């Protein structure tokens, strides 16, 4: 159990800690950054007036 | 070197199937090995496959 790889997380799940050893699930109205680090808000589209 | 005849072995003394004894129920199909961390590597979680692989 000491030697280990790396896997990135897929689409949707993120991580912060150094040895993840899980891909936490990003919470509702919510999506992983580009590096898969921190969630963001999603976004919505509708015809506005700006 | 080794020869067993498993006809004649009466497990436990009356039940005729093999027990079990792994640590971890086997991942079926479809899935991945896990991590739990602290234990041996002989005990995993069995999480599923990522969208868009097999
Ligand atoms: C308990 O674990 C052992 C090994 O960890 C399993 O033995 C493997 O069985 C699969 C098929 O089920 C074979 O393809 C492998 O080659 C076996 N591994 C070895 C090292 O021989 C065993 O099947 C597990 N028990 C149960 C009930 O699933
Ligand atoms: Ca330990």
């Amino acid at each position: 159990t000491c030697c280990f790889e790396c896997v990135e997380c897929p689409d949707g799940e993120y991580s912060d800690e150094t040895d993840a050893s899980a891909c936490n699930k990003c919470p509702d109205d919510f999506w992983s950054n580009e590096n898969h680090t921190s969630c963001i808000a999603k976004e919505i589209e509708f015809l506005s007036w700006t | 070197r080794l020869f067993i005849n498993e006809e004649k072995i009466l497990w436990s003394g009356f039940s005729r199937e093999v027990p079990f004894s792994n640590c971890s129920r086997d991942c079926l199909a479809g899935t991945r090995k896990g991590i739990i961390e602290g234990e041996p590597t002989c005990c995993f979680e069995c999480v599923e496959c990522p969208d868009g692989e097999y």
